[PDB]
């Protein structure tokens, strides 16, 4: 809401939740973040894989978004804007002008909470415990699991799978889809299908190792 | 998921196949292999594809094994199956064709026209031929590529000439081992792979003077693709599934009725090219 | 050898060839000590039959005799 | 240290036009296995067979055997 | 070459002349295969680089002695 | 240690074959890199430039594919 | 000193060369080749000799009349 | 002593074998060596059967020297 410059993410994926700093050094982007954090602290974020230019265009844009309201107002114009802001609730795109600027609404700034706990939990164990056998075979791609385990107090599911979304690496693209979706459900079984297809090529990848050691 | 997995691990060939081997057109054998899928080719063609699919992966040497990987994918992708001209069903179109060739003199093109009117009466529930090709036999300079011009004309289809003037061999008919590179096919392989349909025509020149004098008869092959199913199952050194050559409409020019090899007297028909009167020839450097 | 030939051209039922006919063929058309021959000449008829059937056809009974020889 | 890790990649390429050859390297060579272990046949004979059978599960491009063992 | 040197003037191009004597080969009437350094392209390629216009004169000498041993 | 002894003489014949001349000099690659652009060729030969062009600039000395696209 | 580098590396070359199997033991075919351009013979001789050097490796040596050639 | 050492090249030599391509040359290499030195034979029998069990352990595919041994 309370329409913006639009800032087209293409190198950082933020949390729900959780602040993140936003790093944006491109020309006609970062004058979006000035102008965005001078839009009384609101930052829209769109992402983009349509040819990457610095452009807000309603061409390489999707119709998914989230929100961004600012937690730090520092901006730096002699190189990448260091910027944190957070994201409390996503959103959709409703809007398109041709930019500098595009002018589009998300949706209200506020806290969600579940309402439903039980199947809710079960998804969010299956999915931990998901996590935490993809991260035992992330192992050689090291990422630290630590950061999961402090947030497990949280029980918001669509937060949690933008968290292990984020804290598995198979798309930038399609984690920007899942940062950007409305559902959660669809976003759990999604993240639970690549947790499926990312655990069975490293099986298959061990089967692989073990015939190459055999013909060894 | 396991698409995904599998199909990354042809990204995975890719990854490694543009770090090593003959690479100027290995990405050209990426898509050529991706055109296995795309040119509409036979199972037991998309099968021989994915032995050669495992043989491909040339985690090695850009000496031959990659090139002669990528010569049988374009030798693959490049003839054509499964792609066709739609012919004409008509004998009448076919003459309204032969009213504009040199006139077509009313002797042989009344015999073209015969064996066409047996041949729009296809019967059976199939196309069988059990026939020969008609083969030809004057001059040289006489409408030979005119008149299978205008008959390709009349089905609407391609003419194409390969020629075997001076061949000896086998070897020069069928291909050898693709083992190295500088393997290839023989003649008719190259012939099919210009046109890009499996009905195409075919014109066979001088046939008489392929006269063999190594290992191998060329008879023998030839004989085999003029019989009307064994080119159904005929194939060369280089390939292993056999092209369907039943599909394939074929004629053939000589100049010899005598040294023509002795199989080859049968599974024919020789229809012999006139000399041409004076006032013919004069109409057609006069009109055309 | 007749019930071949119609089979190769395909003018099933409307052949009429008489034995007549296979006289003249035999005492005019092949002199040789088998059967090749007469496949040769009765696929000069099968021929020549689709021929005159696909221009038009003017009945569908026909009467090959010893009359209509150099014609087909 | 090049060419070991030439050997390293074409291991690679063997094994992974391997793909679990418990299905096969290429799924036709159980297919004709199965000739062996279903065509009633003389117990010499089959049993020259059944030592080629343990010859058997190789590819084209790497071992050629079960290329002529599969003909045979 | 006098006749094509003058014809390059009296086109007002530039003549060049190479040799095709000999060739058995795609060695030097095509290049060599690009799986290679060392490599290097027919001698027309030669001819063209060496001279400077879009509309050259090439000389082919010795065209009557090119046959075929290996490529073709 | 024979076989690994005639192993090493194959590879001392190349390391020796690599010597006896080195290539240096990476201000050629700013020269084609203009010429391709300062020498206006058609969008046939002008792609295949550019083919080129984005070939190179990661090696040009080093792989058997950009010293031959290189000398192209 | 360019001399005496070179000197190294052909003296390294001949090193190597020499524990190879003596150069494929100056092998048949390469003698053969070798004796005719070994005497200085009328020209046309050395043609139709390189010739026929070119036409063998094709039989068994038990053609009846390719030998005769090797005769020849 | 000669004896026992054909015995203990008998029985390694056919334990190795049946594991190998000795199943397609079949083992009976050292099936056929008890031919050699566990039949009571003459020196005559002795002599050429240690000139053919030299010829032993060999490969088996192009003009087999193992073959045409055990069948001696």
């Amino acid at each position: 809401r309370l329409e913006l410059p639009v800032i087209p993410l293409r190198n950082t994926v933020i949390l729900p939740h959780t602040t993140t700093p936003v790093d944006v050094g491109r020309a006609k982007s970062k004058r979006a973040v000035e102008e965005a954090m001078g839009a009384d602290r609101l930052i829209f974020l769109v992402a983009q894989r349509d040819p990457e230019v610095d452009d807000p265009a309603p061409d390489d844009l999707y119709t998914w978004g989230v929100q961004a309201v600012v937690k730090q107002a520092m901006r730096l114009p002699d190189g990448t804007l260091q910027v944190m802001v957070e994201a409390r609730a996503r959103a959709q795109v409703t809007d398109y002008i041709p930019g500098p600027y595009l002018r589009a609404r998300g949706e209200v700034f506020s806290e969600i909470f579940p309402i439903d706990e039980a199947v809710v939990r079960v998804l969010v164990e299956e999915l931990k415990e998901a996590f935490e056998k993809y991260v035992a075979n992330h192992k050689s791609l090291r990422l630290d699991r630590y950061q999961l385990e402090a947030v497990k107090g949280t029980s918001d599911p669509a937060m949690l799978a933008d968290t292990i979304a984020y804290h598995a690496t198979w798309t930038v693209a399609e984690k920007q889809e899942i940062l950007e979706l409305t559902d959660l459900e669809a976003r759990l079984k999604k993240v639970l299908g690549l947790l499926s297809r990312d655990l069975e090529r490293f099986e298959l990848d061990k089967r692989v190792a073990q015939r190459v050691k055999e013909q060894m | 998921d396991t698409n995904q997995r599998e199909y990354y691990l042809r990204e995975q060939m890719k990854a490694i196949q543009k770090e090593l081997g003959g690479e100027d057109g290995l990405s050209d054998l990426e898509a050529l292999r991706k055109k296995i899928e795309e040119v509409g080719m036979p199972e037991a063609v998309k099968t021989k594809a994915l032995k050669e699919l495992d043989r491909l992966e040339r985690m090695q040497q850009g000496s031959p094994e990659a090139t002669v990987a990528r010569t049988y994918l374009d030798w693959l992708t490049e003839v054509p199956w499964s792609k066709a001209d739609p012919e004409v069903l008509d004998i009448n179109h076919t003459r309204q064709v032969l009213d504009e060739d040199h006139y077509g003199l009313k002797d042989v093109k009344e015999r073209i026209l015969e064996y066409l009117a047996v041949r729009q009466l296809t019967q059976g529930l199939d196309v069988r031929n059990k026939a020969p090709i008609l083969v030809l036999v004057g001059p040289p300079g006489v409408g030979k590529t005119s008149l299978g011009r205008s008959i390709a004309r009349s089905m609407n289809r391609k003419f194409h000439r390969i020629s075997l003037g001076g061949v000896r061999d086998e070897a020069e008919i069928r291909g050898h081992r693709r083992t190295y590179i500088g393997a290839m096919p023989g003649k008719l392989i190259h012939a099919m792979k210009q046109v890009g349909v499996i009905n195409p025509v075919i014109l066979l020149d001088e046939i008489d003077k392929m006269s063999s004098d190594w290992r191998g008869d060329p008879a023998s092959a030839m004989l085999e693709v003029l019989d009307p199913e064994q080119n159904n199952t005929f194939t060369d050194h280089y390939l292993d599934v056999p092209y369907d050559l039943s599909k394939v409409f074929f004629i053939t020019t000589a100049n010899t009725l005598q040294t023509i090899p002795r199989p080859l007297l049968d599974r024919m028909e020789v229809i012999e090219i006139p000399g041409y009167t004076n006032m013919e020839k004069q109409a057609i450097a006069r009109q055309y | 050898l007749w019930p071949k030939q119609v089979r190769e051209s395909g003018m099933e039922g409307r052949i009429e060839v008489t034995d007549a006919a296979i006289l003249r063929v035999i005492s005019e058309y092949t002199r040789e000590a088998g059967v090749r021959g007469l496949e040769r000449e009765l696929g000069k008829i099968a021929r020549k039959g689709a021929k005159f059937w696909l221009e038009g056809a003017w009945e569908g009974l026909r009467t090959i005799d010893a009359s209509d020889i150099p014609t087909y």
